[PDB]
């Protein structure tokens, strides 16, 4: 007899162990970034003679 | 059940603002054995940002 969720399995002849292992590790990594950069420059020149 | 969560928000806000503005008037008059006369203007302006 072999149980796996409430089902009856068989194991057969060449394979030793069939174990259902829950083993769950997940990574999530999230970059978020940003650059602003602004530059103006008036002028302004008069004369008069 | 373990978790690991890391959360590194920043935010920079850099802002220069500069303005300069120049203006000169000159003027000059002379009457008598000749007229004479002389203007000047001069203006200047500058900005950054």
């Amino acid at each position: 007899p072999h149980y796996i969720l409430n089902t009856r399995f068989r194991k057969p002849y060449n394979v030793e162990s069939y174990t259902p292992q829950t083993q769950g590790k997940y990574e999530f990594i999230l970059k978020e970034y940003e650059s602003y950069s602004d530059f103006e420059r008036n002028v302004t020149e008069k004369m008069a003679s | 059940y373990r978790v690991l969560f890391y959360v590194d928000s920043e935010k920079l806000k850099q802002n220069d603002f500069n303005s300069v503005e120049e203006k000169k008037c000159k003027s000059s008059g002379w009457h008598f054995v000749v007229k004479f006369s002389s203007h000047g203007c001069k203006e200047l302006e500058n900005a950054l940002k």
